């Protein structure tokens, strides 16, 4: 695979359904190989990386727990904006500078 | 400013008590239709009618204006 997982932290995901996106974007890296790059993304009003990881990276282990720790550290707060997110995940998967 | 002739008296009337009896439904439908998001967050709709309260404000102080005035 190359997922990019793209969270939604805005406004309306805070209280229980942020702890269900953490749980399932925790759950969603636990299935992930070492040939498979993934990167997660978070959009509110503007898209970013949840992590210091800006562009896709391998899933191994130091990785995926990197990006478990950024996900687990997530805040909703403001309007959401799928155009502008959606923008941020479409050219993360054409970045083809990176190992992939 | 005790200014006779006023002519706005004649417009507290028959029809624009009628209009304003409808300006004050359309507002409280739009204060129903509004969707309270958790943290600052604002569905479509909502920031569709918060571009409506000019239009409710200016008629009432036209009205308050009026009978000010008269
Ligand atoms: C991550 O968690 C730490 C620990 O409280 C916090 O200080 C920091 O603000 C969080 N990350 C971001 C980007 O704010
Ligand atoms: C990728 O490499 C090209 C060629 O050096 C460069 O122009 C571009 O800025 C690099 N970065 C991205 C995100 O494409
Ligand atoms: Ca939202």
């Amino acid at each position: 695979k190359d997922m990019l997982i793209l969270v939604d932290v805005s406004g309306s995901v805070s209280g229980l359904t942020l702890k269900l996106i953490r749980t399932s974007v925790s759950e969603m890296l636990e299935t992930l190989s070492d040939d498979d790059f993934v990167n997660v993304a978070s959009f509110n009003s503007n898209a970013q990386d949840v992590s210091c990881f800006q562009h896709l990276v391998q899933a191994n282990v130091r990785n995926k727990k990197v990006l478990k720790d950024a996900v687990n550290n997530i805040t909703a707060k403001g309007i959401t904006d799928y155009k502008k997110g959606f923008s941020f995940a479409f050219e993360q998967l054409l970045n083809y500078n990176v190992s992939r | 400013n005790i200014v006779r002739k006023y002519a706005k008296k004649l417009i507290d009337w028959p029809p624009f008590e009628y209009m304003i009896l409808a300006t004050i439904i359309a507002n409280c439908i739009v204060l129903a239709l509004e969707q309270h998001l958790p943290e600052d967050d604002k569905t479509p709709m909502s920031r569709r009618l918060e571009k409506t309260e000019p239009y409710f404000i200016g008629i009432f102080c036209f009205e308050a204006g009026i009978k000010i005035v008269a």
